[PDB]
C-alpha cells in the first residue's frame, strides 16, 4: 500500500449531516478502506469519541495537542506514516473525480499534487499547459512588486497567472517530503510556508509540483457565508449521492 | 477606408555603429548587397502601404541620392515616398511631433524604423486594431507587432531582450520592460486587482519594432515633451493609467519573420537568417529590387552565385555563401557561411568563415578570416589572421605578418577606432 | 437679462455694465478632487458648457468657472471666477512668472487632519504671493470641530510669516464664505487702456459634420485676456502664427490676421472684452488651421503685440534646493532638485504660455534653452522652469531672459 489517507482537524459536524462525513465519504467512493483522522485538543481531546458514532467503513482516530498546525499534526503523526500521503481537511464539500489529481502525481511522478478551484489576494502562476505550477506568493509577503527569477523564464517563457483561485486543501505528498518536514521544525503550517518553499526550491534529481484546476466546488471556509452557501448547495450535491 | 500610410524613420538616433556610422549611414549599410532601406521599403510595399514618408537627419544627401535612383521612386511604383529632412531632429519624439505639426497622417498609420527586415502581413492586425477602435469609441491607441521565439535564439540579443505582461483575452498590454542587465524582474500588483480574470506574463516574444498607430499617438507625443523614444511613450502611458487610459493592444505572429538590426550581433544574425531563406519571399536570388547587379542563381546548400564569378580551381563553397558579381576567387579557397560583395578579389588558400565582405574588398593569399567584417575597399596583406568579431572599415589596409586580437575594430579615424592605421597593426 | 452695450470709456472693476466675470479668484488647497464640489456649491452645476472636445492636457490645463454674487429680488454686487486645476506646482509656476493670475487666493483645506498635502498647499500659496482658508470637514463632532479649529489656528500661526490672516469654518457655510469674500476681497487694479493681449488656452471648431455649404463658421478660439479690452470687429493677429520648417532651415512663422467676429462668455457676451476670464474669441479664421486644441499656446494681439517670435532663449539659472513644501517622512532624495543637466527636456511657463525646451549648453550663468516650439512672450520677463519628478511636472527654478534667437516672417 502506498497512499495513506490523512484527515486534518484543528471540525464541527454542522449541517444536515456531519461535516467531517462529507470528505470521508469521498474516500470510500474510491477505495481507501482505512483512514487516519487527527482531532483538536485545545477545546477537548475527545472529539474522536463523538465522531465514533458514525457509520463509515473503517475509521482511525488520533488525538493531538492544544496548539498544533497541519504541519505540526503531520510531525506528530509521522511514526504512523510509511508511504506517500493524501492530506485532506474536514471542511471540504466537493464532487471532484479524485482520479484526476492523483494522475498528476502518477504520470509525472511529481513530488506534490494539489487541487485548486476557480473561486466565485494570493497569486499563482502555472505554465502554458496549465498543469505544472511555477510560481506562487501572497500579498502578505509582497509590498508592491511581484518578483520573477530570470532562470524560470529561461526554462518557461510563458506563465499564466491566476488571482482569485481558492484552495481545496487536498494534497498528494511524497514520503521524503514528510522526512524533510521531520528534519526542520521551522515549518508550522502546510499552506502558509511549506508549499511556497517547495515551489521556490524547484530551481536551485529535481522537484515536480502539479495543480489541477476545477470548476465545480470549493470547501466550506471559516466564514459563515461559506457555510450557508454549502448548506444551499448540499441538496444538489447529495441528489446525485 | 483611407489609403494606408507609413512613417519611416531613417535615423537610428543612438550610437551603436561607430565608427561605421562616421563614414556611411546605418540605413544604407549593405546587408546582402542590398541597402536596409530597400528591405524596409519592400516590406511596406508588400504589406499594402500606399503612401510613405522617410525622415532623414544624418547624411541626408546620400540617402536621398540612393532613394531617387531606387525602384520605389519610379512613377510606376505604388508607394509614393516623400523625403523629409531637417537637422533639428534628435529623437523619434521630434519626428512624431513634426508629423503632428505638419499634419501628414489622416488615420491609422504605420510606425517602423529604417532598418527592419521583415515579411509580415499586417492585414489581420490592422483589422483587429480598426475593429477595437470602432467598438471602444477611440479608446485603443497603439498596436505592437511581436514575433514568437525562444530566449536562446541569437536574434534575441541581451541588450534588447524584453518582457511583457498582457491580458490573454483581449491582447491588451499591461506591463512592458526591457531585461538588460537584470537577473530578476518586477511586476506591479495593481494590474492584477483591476482585472482578476487572469494576466499572462510573456518572455518568448521578439520586438519586431512594428507599430500600428493612431493620430492620438502624434497628439500624445506633441503634448508630452519629455517623450523621446517609443519605449518612453509606452512606459509613460502605462504609468499614467487613470488619466487618458488609452489601452495599448498587442498582436503576436508565429509564422512570419520580422526583426530590427541594431548592432553587429543583430546584423550577423539577420544576414545568416536572410541567406538561409528565413525571410521568404525576400531572397538574395529573388532580386526584389530590380537591379542588374543583384541577379543571382540558387544551388544546393544555398550557394548563391552572381554573374561573372569565375570560381578558381580547387576552391570549395561549402554552404550559405553568396558571391557578388565580378568577384575573383583564388585556388583551394574555403568559404563558409560568408557573404562576398561584388567586385572583390581573393587570393589562394584563403579561409573565410562567417565573415562579411562588401564591394571592392581585396584579400591576399593565405589569410585566415573568422566572423569579422570588412567594409568596402578594404585590403589585407599576406600571412594575416583575423580573430572573431574583428572589424575593418573604409579602406584600412592591414600590414603583412600580423594577427589582430579578438576585439579588433580599426578605422581611418584615430579616436573612435581602437587603432588607426593604413599599412600595419603595430602603431 | 444682460444689460450690456457697445459704448464705454473706462469701466470699473465692479461695474454693473459687464457684471459677467470681473476678478479671477483662484482656489489652491489639499482638497484632492474635493474642490470641484465646493465650486459647484458656490457657482452651480453646469453653468459653463459651450464647447466640448477630446481633452488634450487634462493635468496641465487651468480651469475657469465664473460665479455671480448677489445680495439684497436681489442685486448682483460682483461676479468672480473660480480658477483651479489639478497640480499645485503648475499653478504656482504660472503665477510666479508675471501677474494677472488668481487675484484672490482661497484655501479649500480639510479640517480632518494636517497631512503633508496641506503643508504643500500652504507652501505653494506662500510662494505664489491675500488668502482665505476654509474648513471643508463637514459633518464632524463639535468637540472634534473645536480641536480642528485649534489645530488650524496653530497652522495659521505657523504660516503667519507669509500669510496668516484667514478666517472661515451644508449650504450655510457657502453663504457665509460668499459674504466674507465679498466683504474682504480687495478690488484689483487692471489697466484696460493698453493694447489688447490674450493667451489662447483652448482651440475649437464649431463646424458640425455635414454642415451647410455657406453656413460654416469656424475659428472660435478660447483663452484669457492679459491686459486691455478689445471690441468685436477688431483686426486681431496671432503672434505665433503658422510655423513651417519646410524651408530646410529655420521655420518660417506667418502670422494669422482675422477680424474678431464675436466674443462669448459662458453666457452671451458683449463686443467688449472683460479682463480676467476664459473668453472665447470667435474670429473668421480657417477651421482647418485651428483644429481641436491645435491652436493653443499662442498670443492673440490686435496691433501686433510686442512679443517677438523666439526660437532659443538664454535664461539665468536659479533653482530651489528641495521640493517647495513637499518633503515626506521618507524623503530619500525625493526632494532633491538635480543640477542643470544638459539636454534635459523642461517646460518654461511664461505667464500662461507654456512651451518646452532642451538645455543646449550652460556655464554657471546662462542656460541656452532652445524652445521645443517657437514662442513670443517678452524680452526680459520672469520665466519659470519646471521638470518632471515622477509623471508630474514640478517647478524647479526661475530665471530671466537675457538674449537668444528671434525671427519675424511676413
Amino acid at each position: 500500500m502506498e497512499f495513506q489517507a490523512v484527515v486534518m482537524a484543528v471540525l464541527l459536524p454542522v449541517g444536515n449531516k456531519p461535516l467531517i462525513w462529507y470528505p470521508l465519504n469521498l474516500l470510500e467512493r474510491v477505495g481507501f478502506e482505512e483512514v487516519i483522522v487527527v482531532t483538536t485538543r485545545d477545546v477537548q481531546k475527545a472529539l474522536c469519541a463523538e465522531f465514533k458514532m458514525k457509520m463509515k467503513p473503517d475509521i482511525v482516530c488520533i488525538p493531538d495537542d492544544a496548539d498544533m498546525g497541519t504541519a505540526d499534526s503531520l510531525r506528530y503523526i509521522y511514526p504512523k506514516l510509511k508511504t506517500d500521503v493524501l492530506v485532506l481537511s474536514c471542511d471540504l464539500i466537493t464532487d471532484v473525480a479524485l482520479h484526476e489529481v492523483v494522475d498528476l502525481f502518477r504520470a509525472y511522478d511529481a513530488s506534490l499534487a494539489m487541487l485548486m478551484r476557480k473561486g466565485q489576494r494570493d497569486f499563482i502562476g502555472v505554465d502554458s499547459t496549465g498543469k505544472r505550477l511555477l510560481f506562487m506568493a501572497n500579498e502578505a509577503d509582497l509590498d508592491e512588486e511581484l518578483v520573477i527569477k530570470g532562470s524560470i523564464l529561461q526554462k518557461h517563457p510563458r506563465i499564466r497567472f491566476h488571482t482569485g483561485l481558492v484552495d481545496a486543501h487536498l494534497y498528494c505528498l511524497k514520503k521524503y517530503i514528510v522526512d524533510f518536514l521531520m528534519e526542520n521544525g521551522s515549518i508550522t503550517s502546510i499552506r502558509s510556508e511549506l508549499i511556497p518553499y517547495l515551489v521556490r526550491k524547484q530551481f536551485s534529481k529535481s522537484l515536480d509540483i502539479y495543480s489541477f484546476i476545477k470548476e465545480a466546488n470549493t470547501l466550506n471556509l471559516a466564514p459563515y457565508d461559506a457555510c450557508w452557501n454549502a448548506c444551499r448547495g448540499d441538496r444538489w450535491e447529495d441528489l446525485s449521492r | 477606408p483611407p489609403p494606408l500610410q507609413a512613417v519611416l524613420v531613417a535615423d537610428s538616433f543612438d550610437r551603436r555603429f561607430f565608427p561605421i556610422s562616421k563614414d556611411q549611414p546605418r540605413v544604407l549599410l549593405p546587408l546582402a548587397n542590398v541597402a536596409l532601406i530597400d528591405y524596409t521599403l519592400e516590406f511596406l510595399t508588400a504589406t499594402g502601404v500606399q503612401e510613405t514618408f522617410v525622415f532623414c537627419c544624418w547624411k541626408a544627401a546620400q540617402i536621398k541620392e540612393h532613394l531617387l535612383k531606387s525602384k520605389w521612386c519610379r512613377p510606376t511604383s505604388l508607394n509614393v515616398v516623400r523625403i523629409i529632412t531637417s537637422e533639428l531632429y534628435r529623437s523619434l519624439g521630434d519626428v512624431l511631433r513634426d508629423v503632428d505639426a505638419k499634419a501628414l497622417v489622416r488615420s491609422d498609420f504605420l510606425l517602423v524604423y529604417g532598418d527592419v527586415i521583415s515579411n509580415i502581413n499586417i492585414t489581420r492586425a490592422l483589422e483587429e486594431h480598426r475593429l477595437r477602435r470602432k467598438l471602444e469609441k477611440n479608446v485603443s491607441v497603439m498596436t505592437m507587432i511581436f514575433k514568437e521565439s525562444s530566449p536562446s535564439h541569437p536574434t534575441r540579443c541581451h541588450e534588447d531582450n524584453v518582457v511583457v505582461a498582457v491580458d490573454s483575452t483581449t491582447n491588451r498590454v499591461l506591463h512592458f520592460q526591457k531585461t538588460q542587465g537584470l537577473r530578476r524582474f518586477a511586476f506591479p500588483l495593481s494590474l492584477f486587482q483591476g482585472s482578476s480574470d487572469g494576466v499572462e506574463v510573456r518572455y518568448d516574444l521578439l520586438d519586431c519594432h512594428i507599430s500600428i498607430c493612431s493620430p492620438q499617438v502624434a497628439q500624445l507625443f506633441t503634448d508630452n515633451f519629455d517623450y523621446q523614444t517609443r519605449d518612453d511613450f509606452v512606459r509613460g502611458l502605462l504609468v499614467n493609467e487613470e488619466i487618458l487610459g488609452n489601452q495599448i493592444h498587442m498582436h503576436v505572429t508565429a509564422k512570419e519573420y520580422g526583426a530590427r538590426v541594431s548592432n553587429l550581433h543583430m546584423y550577423s544574425a539577420v544576414c545568416a537568417d536572410v541567406i538561409r531563406r528565413w525571410v521568404y519571399p525576400l531572397t538574395p536570388e529573388a532580386n526584389f529590387t530590380d537591379s542588374t547587379t543583384q541577379s543571382c542563381t540558387h544551388s544546393r546548400h544555398n550557394i548563391y552565385r552572381g554573374p561573372e564569378v569565375s570560381l578558381g580551381h580547387g576552391s570549395i563553397l561549402e554552404e550559405n555563401v553568396l558571391l557578388g558579381s565580378g568577384t575573383v576567387i583564388g585556388s583551394n579557397c574555403f568559404i563558409t557561411n560568408s557573404v562576398i560583395g561584388p567586385g572583390c578579389h581573393i587570393g589562394d588558400n584563403v579561409v573565410l568563415d562567417q565573415t562579411y565582405l562588401w564591394q571592392g574588398v581585396r584579400v591576399a593569399a593565405g589569410a585566415q578570416i573568422h566572423q569579422s567584417l570588412l567594409c568596402d575597399n578594404a585590403e589585407v596583406k599576406e600571412r594575416v589572421t583575423l580573430k572573431p568579431r574583428s572589424v575593418l572599415t573604409s579602406q584600412v589596409v592591414v600590414g603583412p605578418n600580423i594577427t589582430l586580437p579578438e576585439g579588433s575594430v580599426i578605422s581611418l579615424h584615430p579616436p573612435d577606432a581602437e587603432e588607426d592605421e593604413d599599412d600595419g597593426e603595430f602603431s | 437679462l444682460t444689460t450690456l452695450d457697445v459704448t464705454k470709456l473706462t469701466p470699473l472693476s465692479h461695474e454693473v455694465i459687464s457684471r459677467q466675470a470681473t476678478i479671477n479668484i483662484g482656489t489652491i488647497g489639499h482638497v484632492a478632487h474635493g474642490k470641484s464640489t465646493v465650486v459647484k456649491a458656490i457657482s452651480g452645476v453646469h453653468t459653463v458648457r459651450f464647447k466640448n472636445e477630446l481633452e488634450r492636457n487634462i493635468t496641465i490645463k487651468l480651469g475657469y468657472a465664473n460665479a455671480k454674487i448677489y445680495k439684497l429680488n436681489f442685486k448682483l454686487v460682483r461676479h468672480v471666477s473660480f480658477v483651479d486645476c489639478p497640480g499645485h506646482d503648475i499653478l504656482m509656476a504660472t503665477m510666479l512668472n508675471g501677474a494677472a493670475v488668481m487675484d484672490a487666493a482661497l484655501l479649500l483645506i480639510a479640517g480632518n487632519e494636517s497631512c503633508p498635502q496641506p503643508q504643500t498647499s500652504e507652501h505653494l500659496a506662500a510662494i505664489e504671493i491675500h488668502i482665505l482658508i476654509l474648513q471643508n470637514k463637514i459633518d464632524l463632532v463639535k468637540e472634534s470641530q473645536a480641536k480642528e479649529q485649534y489645530e488650524q489656528i496653530l497652522a495659521f500661526v505657523q504660516g503667519t510669516v507669509a500669510e496668516g490672516a484667514p478666517i472661515i469654518p451644508l449650504k450655510y457655510n457657502i453663504e457665509v464664505v460668499c459674504e466674507y469674500i465679498v466683504k474682504k476681497i480687495p478690488v484689483p487694479p487692471r489697466d484696460f487702456t493698453s493694447e489688447p493681449r490674450l493667451i489662447v488656452i483652448r482651440s475649437f471648431d464649431v463646424n458640425k459634420p455635414g454642415c451647410e455649404v455657406d453656413d460654416l463658421k469656424g475659428g472660435v478660439a478660447g483663452g484669457s485676456i492679459l491686459k486691455g479690452v478689445l471690441k468685436v470687429g477688431q483686426e486681431i493677429e496671432v503672434r505665433p502664427g503658422i510655423v513651417s520648417k519646410d524651408s530646410e532651415g529655420k521655420l518660417m512663422c506667418k502670422p494669422i490676421f482675422s477680424k474678431i467676429v464675436s466674443l462669448f462668455a459662458e453666457h452671451n457676451d458683449l463686443q467688449y472684452a472683460a479682463p480676467g476670464g476664459l473668453i472665447g474669441v470667435g474670429t473668421k479664421i480657417d477651421p482647418t488651421l485651428c483644429r481641436a486644441d491645435r491652436m493653443v499656446g499662442q498670443v492673440l494681439g490686435a496691433v501686433g503685440a510686442l512679443p517677438e517670435i523666439f526660437t532659443e532663449l538664454e535664461i539665468s539659472y536659479f533653482l530651489l534646493r528641495r521640493l517647495l513644501g513637499v518633503r515626506t517622512e521618507g524623503d530619500k532624495k525625493a526632494a532633491k532638485v538635480q543640477k542643470l543637466s544638459k539636454n534635459e527636456v523642461l517646460m518654461v511657463n511664461i505667464g500662461s504660455l507654456s512651451t518646452g525646451g532642451r538645455v543646449s549648453a550652460v556655464k554657471a550663468d546662462l542656460g541656452k534653452i532652445v524652445l521645443t516650439n517657437p514662442v513670443c512672450t517678452e524680452v526680459g520677463e520672469k520665466i519659470a522652469l519646471s521638470r518632471r519628478v515622477e509623471k508630474h511636472w514640478r517647478l524647479i527654478g526661475w530665471g530671466q531672459i537675457r538674449r537668444g534667437v528671434t525671427i519675424k516672417p511676413t
